[PDB]
């Protein structure tokens, strides 16, 4: 039992590699925002 | 004051002063609080 | 509330000290008997020598 | 809510009577039956454990079960002795001889119709049954054999009551026999699928505790078994009294097992300190909550900071606040959530029973489905397959009619449960 | 047998109560095989002698195909020929 | 492990020697007696100065060894057991 | 089988916190330590 | 490997007294009561309490 | 306190400052940073004067 | 309930079974004459004596025992002894001619027609009891009738009380001192029965008896009545477990499977501690760590074998007096860290403990010291296959000529009896060498 | 805890072992029965005496003591003298007949018939101890028994107890007087042990302790009692600390990492002051700093070798009574002032200072004198090579024809063994001279 893994994630760092700023089209459950940028 | 609070400054507690269940501030406590059961089946028997 | 805990705290403290006391009084009726054992062996070692 | 003790062989009898020792304190029930109460809340819910008698009396709804008649005789001698009902004393002429395969085949089979009939007579007694509360132990004969059984064969017949086990697991520097990797393996895959939930106990642990806590120079196992007993009464303290936050044997199970299979607990309890350092502490919730996560206080010879807690419980007793007891709960959560599993949020369970025992003024009892419960499944595992890998002590199972695919079954589904245990304990989000 | 094993670990200087224990070892690790071998069926898994049979079928196949042309794949090695010379000029 | 090792029959047909106890010419409780009958009393590890992974002992501990010769048709080459 | 005059014997045990007007608190099981049992000698108390 | 303390130096105390008899069941104070009759805390009454 | 938004140190359990919180997991707000700093709730003894 | 019908076979046995009568009575408040106070309606308040004596149709403790004996010198002494009106005038059956020393003797000539006689006593025995436990067997294998009649006995309470438990108390040849020159025939051809007729086996050798009181006991000229008091104390400290209160019972069905992984395998080596005489006692401070040592130790062994010479299988640990589980759980804790002593792969566990809280009572004219606590080991190890070896290489000697092989053809056996013996006693240790194999 | 084991071997070790035990005896008031009947000052259970004395369920205080000697003279009388009841009837144990001042005897012949019994008691001893400090073994390397049994005794306890520590109390032949004539061979081959198994090897030779006792005790007939006494007070003096409080306490270990600065150079030289008389000492005011110029004279020390051919490497000082660090600060810096005794350069500090509260108890009917404060010195100094080169000086005028080798090759020694020893002697003084070399 390694009590570090498993290692707790970041999930601003995953959001910022994965590009998930938005969706400013508005989705199913989301809103068309245009305040949103970069998507 | 708070119990971690400083307690130098805190009101003296009087000899009269009495910290035990009885003198809680409760509704049995409170003097117009009727509850002894005037009406009611455990009146009928308080009445025996 | 403080009064509580603390007469919960002194009579807490007093029934520790009465079973200190049984505890303390059954150890010594254990060292008892086996003072009792070990006068029983002596006896027994003198006996055997005769 | 009605719950029926059962005590299986000679270390389920005698925690059974320091269990109803303590029952009976509790509910203010002296040797000869007759209620001594000092307020209405013990005679209020004193159904719960124990049955009107015909003159004001109450008798417990244990049933004892032992093929040796010696340790029922010792029951029966002790100071609650009378307690019990006659009848429900069931024995046989000849002991289960520490084999599981005589408890739980031969030996155990002729009595378990008498069993089953006391049993169910205890049953249609009861306004609403609750669950069976029986408590052995994995490494012996009569209690690991017949009490599986009688786990495995209640369930068919009442399959809707919360199946609680209280049992006694055997520990490699604690042996006291040679075949407990055996009796505990056969006893286990029986109970993952037969028991509700199965809390575990290690006289190591027991040790353990008078050891350091107690401090007790020359502890024999009265002092030993109230602690289990003191536990076994703290879990169903909610049912048998009245709190700010209520729970059952149903709510705990609900709130402690994610995955059916993973049923099995480690516990701890407090307020525990030997005499002379009681002085030194102050007792609250603060430090009851310390004494919980203190690995020292558990029951289980497993190091929790071993493994992380799928799920906890702590069922406090006495007059307390129910802001600092969720604060408490909250920050050992936060601050040991590398022990924590995270994709359970808010892994501990707190209910609130107003009642505290008997010169305590505020207790808890303890219940954890930590991962690190497989620690003792797998070197237990690991001692079974060294045993069964050169056929040892085989021929006392075999000659009883028992197949050998049974001791490989048992093995698969060990190492299965430890497989669970650990998949579950290092998966991600 | 006995006298074969202790001929066979025939080392001087070694004190002859460790080449009883040696010659024990091995006597009583080749009953064991044997023993392990008599009921290893129902033990074994299925899955360990499926490495084996995944070597026999390799060479099996390898020796087959050693031999056997086939039109169809023909037409996919005439496919084939050209995009080699691509990879090399790239 | 030279300790594990039993003292069967078969280890003296192997061997050389019996288990029946040697019966020395000496008076009892003696030290002519002690290394007549036991092989511990006359251990001497090594031979004077080494210059004229480690070395270990085990092979000591035990009786001396008796006149007698174990056949080999006395001793089985298997027993029945698991 | 055994002789139908004898009875179940009665076993004394000397210090328990119920009779000596104390809680059953950890580690106060002196009734249970053998030195304060009357007898150690075990009846068959179940058969009589 | 276990820690030990000798009797003598690891003792409850023998220095504080409250000259009060009472049953274990009023021993601890408010210990059969609930937080709906008496939500507050507050000390027992036996024989010889006095305040502390 | 043993870890402490007072000081300089980051003792907290790793990357609990972007920990896995309602606000960037499946959901995502502008408020993120708000709501770590404002539901690390025993590093809170002194910024919440104690509150949760 | 919880009885245990004890059986003596031969001089030994019988001797044997006096010592430990006289020390059960003792220890259960039973008068050598066996009958109650004229004022007291009942002798003892308890029934705790049940396993051991049964109450007659006057009040009185009939033992639940047989002797028997093919010459009448013992049992007419135990007639005429101060324990003449407790044994029953039956069940003490006595033979006309002995065995002498010949094993062919006390199996198929003498042994046949007065073993039948014998399970009719041992049946009224049985029928009287109602909870059996099991059988307690003492002979000595080097015996005439202890040999070939106690194993014709056991074969016949084999075939006809089914799997019930049969502990066997059997004294062996010793390594160094023997009292027969035939001692060899003897052990080899009881070997049949006891490896195939009986639960357990344990080892009694007068050789390290002997030694036990001479270097403890203080006795420097010990006895047989000594070695027998001895022999009792240990089989009190087997049985006390069901006779009284006690931390973790342990019965005779316990102690006979957690004991023995093969049927071959239950020939167990037992030792008794703390024996130490008087001016020893109050001299050391016989704790629980302590007398577990000396238990382990060689030193405190019943019999003549060292147990450092081969590997431990498994122990099973009595403890009797004010022994606590504070303080056995730590002295097994620290005696497996020690490694003189030395298990098998295979049985990681190795160890039953059984407490009890009476301490071992003390028989008057003896010289074991008044102990606060004691422990028994009954302990299943691959050493024994040394005494084994020895007495099958005396065996092959004697066997190799074909000395003494006219006396057991006239008593009425074939020698291809002999044959097999030694045939099994080589399986019997290539088994014991092949479980002490490791894995 | 802090417990002790002291292990006397040989005539002179057991003459020795007498006084120490009589003396400690006296220090924790222990009568030769073995009680504590009455002691207004000794608080309740109060327990100084656990590093020598073990408790009993008798209530006595065994003491940790082993006695061997080849022969039962001293040992018998030891068994029927004053202190039977405290002396357990083992632990003092014999065997049937002496070595003979034969090394070789001692240790391959007769030695080796008791050695086992010696570690038998030992292990037991140290059963019952759980913070062993550690073995200080009393000898003389000049006989037999002492040198060979003392020897294998020693590299016996080396590998059963690792790295526990050894202090032995060694009396070598003294320049002149000496009694046996092959004694310079047992002290020659006794070195091995001395070398290696022993941590610490302390000298207490008999004609500096004689020329002490008749320059300062002013008694012109002291004996082997009044040495044995004397040193008794040393060794209890150096135990004092682990004992009984004190302003500086140190431990076995505590002064062994202080004393010994090379793997080897461990053989440390004695001295104690202020040895009185009665009529001596009431007239004086034994200050701290006299008493330590009396131990740092050549006349007040218990070795004859003489420091002002030597380099002063470490001292440990052990001082008793009401000594103030200041007194003992003065001292150490007065010493390192005065220029006739030397230090050697690279142990710029060499002081080790324990003050015990404790002062040493007079023995009236004996010799000492009660005195406010005592100090014994334990030095390591390469003065110390002397003695050295001197025994081996008369070992090699001895060997050089071969005189008394019979007697050793005829015990099953080998006749390299002398060799080896000279050899590793010469080693020892060419080292102790390198070592006290200047950088
Ligand atoms: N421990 C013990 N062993 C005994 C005793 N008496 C005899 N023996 C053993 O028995 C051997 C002698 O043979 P017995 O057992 O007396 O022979 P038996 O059983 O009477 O049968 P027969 O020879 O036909 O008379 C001796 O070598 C002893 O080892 C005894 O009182 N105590
Ligand atoms: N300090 C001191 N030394 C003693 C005493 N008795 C004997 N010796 C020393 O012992 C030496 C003689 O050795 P031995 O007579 O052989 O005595 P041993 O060394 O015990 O060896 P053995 O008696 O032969 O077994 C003398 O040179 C003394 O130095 C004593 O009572 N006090
Ligand atoms: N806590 C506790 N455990 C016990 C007690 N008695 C026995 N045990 C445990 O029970 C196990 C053996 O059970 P056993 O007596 O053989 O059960 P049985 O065969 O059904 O009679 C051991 O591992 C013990 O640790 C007791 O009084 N208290
Ligand atoms: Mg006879
Ligand atoms: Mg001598
Ligand atoms: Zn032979």
């Amino acid at each position: 039992f390694d009590p570090e893994y498993p290692v707790p994630v970041n999930q601003t760092a995953l959001n910022a590699s994965r590009g998930r700023n938005g969706v400013p089209e508005g989705d199913q459950y989301t809103i068309r925002n245009n305040s949103t940028r970069e998507g | 004051p708070w119990s971690t609070g400083l307690a130098t400054s805190e009101a003296r507690k009087g000899a009269g002063l009495d910290l035990t269940e009885n003198n809680l501030p409760s509704l049995k406590t409170y003097r117009k609080a009727n509850l002894t059961q005037t009406i009611g089946a455990e009146a009928a028997l308080s009445s025996m | 509330e403080q009064e509580r805990d603390r007469a919960f705290d002194d009579r807490n403290e007093e029934v520790n000290y009465r079973l200190y006391e049984v505890e303390q009084k059954v150890a010594e009726q254990r060292r008892l008997m086996e003072k009792n054992g070990a006068d029983f062996n002596r006896a027994l070692a003198e006996q055997q020598r005769r | 809510r009605e719950i029926v003790s059962c005590q299986a062989g000679q270390c389920g009898n005698q925690i059974g009577s320091k269990f109803w020792e303590v029952i009976s304190d509790e509910h203010g029930v002296d040797p000869t039956g007759t209620y001594q109460g000092d307020s209405d809340l013990q005679l209020e819910r004193i159904n719960v454990y124990f049955d009107e008698s015909s003159g004001g009396r109450y008798v417990p709804r244990a049933v004892l079960m032992d093929l040796e008649p010696g340790t029922m005789d010792s029951v029966r001698a002790g100071p609650y002795g009378q307690l019990f009902r006659p009848d429900n004393f069931i024995f046989g002429q000849s002991g289960a001889g520490n084999n599981w395969a005589k408890g739980h085949y031969t030996e155990g089979a002729e009595l378990i119709d008498s069993v089953l009939d006391v049993c169910r007579k205890e049953a249609e007694s009861c306004d609403c049954l609750q669950g069976f509360q029986l408590s052995h132990s994995l490494g012996g004969g009569t209690g690991s054999g017949m009490g599986t059984l009688l786990i495995s064969k209640l369930r068919e017949e009442y399959p809707d009551r919360i199946m609680m086990t209280f049992s006694v697991i055997p520990s490699p520097r604690v042996s006291d026999t040679v075949v407990e990797p055996y009796n505990t393996t056969l006893s286990v895959h029986q109970l993952v699928e037969n028991s509700d939930e199965s809390m575990c106990i290690d006289n190591e642990a027991l040790y353990d505790i008078c050891f350091r806590t107690l401090k007790l120079t020359t502890p024999t196992f009265g002092d030993l078994n109230h602690l289990v007993a003191a536990v076994m009464s703290g879990v169903t303290c909610c049912l048998r009294f009245p709190g700010q936050l209520n729970s059952d044997l149903r709510k705990l199970a609900v709130n402690l097992v994610p995955f059916p299979r993973l049923h099995f607990f480690m516990m701890g309890f407090a307020p525990l300190t030997s005499r002379g350092s009681q002085q030194y502490r102050g007792l609250s919730v603060a430090e009851l909550t310390q004494q919980m996560f203190d690995a020292k206080n558990m029951m289980q010879a497993a190091d929790p900071r071993h493994g992380r807690y799928l799920t906890a419980s702590a069922l406090f007793r006495g007059r307390m606040s129910t802001k600092e007891v969720d604060e408490q709960m909250l920050n050992v959560q936060n601050k040991n959530s590398s022990y924590f599993i995270e994709w359970i949020p808010n892994n501990i369970k707190s209910s609130i029973c107003d009642i505290p025992p008997k010169g305590l003024k505020m207790s808890v009892t303890f219940i954890g489905n930590n991962t690190c419960i497989q620690e003792m499944f797998r070197r237990v595992g690991e001692q079974f397959t060294g045993m069964f890998r050169r056929k040892a002590f085989l021929h006392w199972y075999t000659g009883e009619g028992m197949d050998e695919m049974e001791f490989t079954e048992a093995e698969s589904n060990m190492n299965d449960l430890v497989s669970e245990y650990q998949q579950y304990q290092d998966a991600t989000v | 047998s006995m006298w074969a094993t202790m001929e066979a670990l025939d080392r001087p200087g070694m004190s002859k109560d460790e080449l009883y224990m040696k010659s024990l070892r091995q006597s009583l690790r080749a009953k064991a095989f044997l023993d392990s071998s008599k009921n290893a069926g129902k033990f074994i898994p299925d899955e360990q002698l499926l490495s084996s049979i995944k070597r026999r079928d390799a060479k099996d196949l390898a020796l087959t195909a050693e031999l056997v042309p086939v039109r169809r794949r023909d037409r996919l090695q005439e496919l084939v020929l050209l995009e080699n010379k691509h990879r090399l000029r790239e | 492990k030279l300790l594990t090792i039993p003292r069967t029959n078969n280890y003296y047909a192997a061997t050389g020697g019996c288990p029946c106890v040697p019966r020395v010419a000496a008076h009892p409780g003696s030290w002519r007696l002690k290394e007549g009958q036991l092989r511990s009393s006359t251990y001497r590890c090594g031979t004077g100065c080494i210059k004229k992974c480690c070395h270990h002992s085990g092979d000591q501990y035990g009786w001396r060894r008796g006149p007698h010769t174990v056949l080999d048709k006395n001793t089985a080459a298997t027993g029945k057991c698991d | 089988k055994n002789s139908v005059a004898r009875t179940q014997p009665k076993k004394y045990f000397a210090h328990a916190p119920q009779s000596e007007n104390l809680p059953l608190a950890i580690g106060a099981d002196f009734h249970d330590d053998p030195i304060n049992r009357s007898t150690l000698r075990k009846s068959h108390n179940l058969l009589l | 490997g276990i820690y030990t303390i000798n009797h003598e130096y690891h003792h409850p105390r023998e220095e504080v007294r409250t000259g009060e008899t009472y049953t274990p069941a009023e021993m601890v104070p408010g210990q059969y009561t609930t937080m709906y009759n008496e939500p507050l805390q507050a000390p027992n009454n036996v024989i010889g309490s006095t305040r502390r | 306190t043993e870890g402490r938004l007072e000081t300089i140190h980051n003792l907290r359990p790793k990357n609990w400052d972007n920990r896995r919180h309602w606000t960037n997991w499946h959901h995502l707000y502008d408020c993120e940073q708000d709501h770590i700093t404002r539901e690390s709730a025993p590093f809170h003894d002194l910024r919440a004067g104690g509150q949760f | 309930m919880r009885e245990a019908i004890c059986i003596h076979i031969g001089q030994a046995g019988c001797q044997v079974g006096n010592a430990c009568w006289e020390l059960f009575c003792l220890e259960h408040g039973i008068q050598p004459d066996g009958s109650m106070p004229s004022d007291k309606c009942i002798g003892v308040e308890d029934d705790a004596f049940n396993t051991f004596f049964s109450e007659t149709g006057a009040g009185k403790h009939v033992p639940r025992c047989l002797f028997l004996d093919l010459e009448p010198t013992v049992v007419d002494e135990v007639r005429t002894g101060t324990y003449r009106q407790l044994f029953n005038p039956e069940q003490l059956v006595s033979g006309k001619e002995d065995a002498a020393n010949n094993y062919a003797r006390g199996h198929y000539t003498i042994g046949k027609e007065i073993v039948d006689l014998a399970l009719d006593r041992i049946r009224k025995l049985a029928d009287n009891c109602t909870g059996l436990q099991g059988f307690m067997v003492f002979h000595a294998v080097g015996g005439g009738t202890g040999s070939g009649l106690g194993a014709l006995l056991l074969e016949r309470l084999s075939v006809d009380y089914g799997k019930k438990s049969k502990l066997g108390y059997t004294v062996y040849p010793s390594p160094q001192v023997s009292t027969a020159v035939v001692e060899p025939y003897n052990c080899v051809l009881s070997t049949h029965s006891l490896l195939e007729h009986t639960d357990v086996a344990t080892m009694l050798d007068n050789e390290a008896i002997y030694d036990l009181t001479r270097r403890s006991l203080d006795i420097e000229r010990p006895s047989y009545t000594n070695v027998n008091r001895l022999i009792g104390q240990v089989v009190s400290s087997l049985t006390a477990s069901l006779r009284f209160d006690g931390a973790l019972n342990v019965d005779l069905t316990e102690f006979q499977t957690n004991l023995v992984p093969y049927p071959r395998i239950h020939f167990v080596l037992t030792s008794y501690a703390p024996v130490v005489s008087a001016e020893k006692a109050y001299h050391e401070q016989l704790s629980v760590a302590d007398i577990t040592n000396s238990v382990f130790e060689p030193a405190g062994m019943l019999t003549k074998c060292d147990p450092r010479h081969g590997k431990y299988m498994s122990c099973c640990l009595m403890y009797r007096g004010d022994v606590v589980p504070k303080d056995v759980n730590a002295a097994i804790a620290t005696i497996k860290t020690k490694r003189t002593i030395q298990f098998v792969d295979w049985c990681p566990t190795g160890f039953k403990c059984g407490i009890n809280y009476q301490p071992p009572t003390v028989v008057p004219g003896g010289d074991l010291a008044k102990v606060q606590r004691a422990v028994c080991m009954i302990a299943n190890s691959t050493a024994i296959a040394e005494v084994f070896a020895r007495i099958d290489h005396k065996f092959d000697l004697m066997y190799s000529k074909r000395a003494f092989v006219h006396w057991y053809v006239g008593e009425g056996m074939e020698e291809g009896e002999f044959s097999e013996a030694r045939e099994d006693l080589a399986a019997l240790e290539k088994d014991y060498e092949e479980v002490g194999a490791e894995s």
